[PDB]
């Protein structure tokens, strides 16, 4: 999950005055834009990848003509 | 006058794309299979070897 | 699921003195009306034609007749 607060602004509190609705607005529309997209499909590409090896690998034996 | 957004939108475009691919070879393996069906005439068979 | 916000309007904040109920009041309205309809039955869209190719795959040797 993506964490999002705006950035340019005895310390005091810093209230944005926003609510919860647009707080969760604003974490999907950044983790939509700003992270990568290998950073957020780096599980699949690992599950694909290990998926094709594997098929790759059983194809010497899962071919009827050889098997 | 109202801006939305849903999560899937991007990853459903991406995984619709591969999905897409897939059919595309499904379909492939139908037309060679049809050109097998329409090319050598199934119908009759002559051994001519045994 | 849909967020939504309405569109037209040193950054301050920008509440929209909204409660809760009127932002999922929102979400299902948009939802219904915004949102593609192909957008939203794809997963049922293709699970419906991936059943019909199986169906059709396996009623060659499901019909008894000539099973």
């Amino acid at each position: 999950k993506i964490i999002c607060l705006p950035k340019r602004v005895e310390m005091k509190g810093l209230k944005t005055d926003l609510d919860l609705q647009q707080y969760s607005f604003i974490n999907q529309m950044c983790y939509e834009r700003a992270l990568h997209w290998y950073a957020k499909y780096f599980p699949y590409l690992v599950l694909i990848h290990t998926l094709v090896f594997m098929l790759c690998s059983n194809f010497w034996f899962k071919f009827p003509g050889s098997s | 006058n109202f801006s939305c957004n849903h999560t899937m939108a991007h990853l459903f475009s991406k995984l619709s794309f591969c999905y897409l691919c897939f059919v595309s070879i499904y379909g492939l393996t139908c037309l060679y299979t049809l050109y097998w069906l329409f090319y050598r005439s199934l119908r009759e068979y002559s051994f001519e070897y045994v």
